[PDB]
C-alpha cells in the first residue's frame, strides 16, 4: 500500500471576504450626540457661574464690612 | 482578471458627503484604528523565553 500527502479542503476557508463595514456610527445620529453633549455642557457649565455670583458679591461684602480693617 | 483598487467617487450628495467630511474634520476612523491596536493588548502574546523554554522545530 501507497502513503501519501492527502487532500483536504472542507470549507476553503473563503476566498476573498470583506471585514470591513460600518459599526456603532451612522453619520447623523452622531452629529446629535456630538452637538448635543455640547448644548449640555454650556447649560451645565454657566448654572455653576451663576451659583459662582452667590459667592462673589458674598466675598467682597467682607471688605465692605470690615471698617475697622 | 482585473479586481480594481480606485474606489471611483464614493461620496455623491448629502448623505455620502457629510460622513467623509465627519472623518477629516475631526478623526473617527483614527479613533477606529486606535481599537484595532485596543484589543490586540489584551489577547496573550505567543512568546519563548529561550534558557527555559524552546520553539518548534522537525523531524
Amino acid at each position: 500500500x501507497x502513503x501519501x500527502x492527502x487532500x483536504x479542503x472542507x470549507x476553503x476557508x473563503x476566498x476573498x471576504x470583506x471585514x470591513x463595514x460600518x459599526x456603532x456610527x451612522x453619520g447623523y445620529s452622531m452629529f446629535a450626540v456630538g452637538i448635543g453633549a455640547l448644548l449640555f455642557g454650556y447649560w451645565s457649565m454657566m448654572k455653576w457661574n451663576r451659583e459662582r455670583r452667590r459667592l462673589q458679591i458674598e466675598d467682597f461684602e467682607a471688605r465692605i464690612a470690615l471698617m475697622p480693617l | 482578471t482585473y479586481k480594481y483598487v480606485n474606489l471611483r467617487e464614493p461620496s455623491m450628495d448629502m448623505k455620502s458627503v457629510t460622513d467623509r467630511a465627519a472623518q477629516t474634520l475631526l478623526w473617527t476612523e483614527l479613533i477606529r484604528g486606535l481599537g484595532m491596536t485596543l484589543s490586540y493588548l489584551f489577547r496573550e502574546p505567543a512568546t519563548i523565553n529561550y534558557p527555559f523554554e524552546k520553539g518548534p522545530l522537525s523531524p
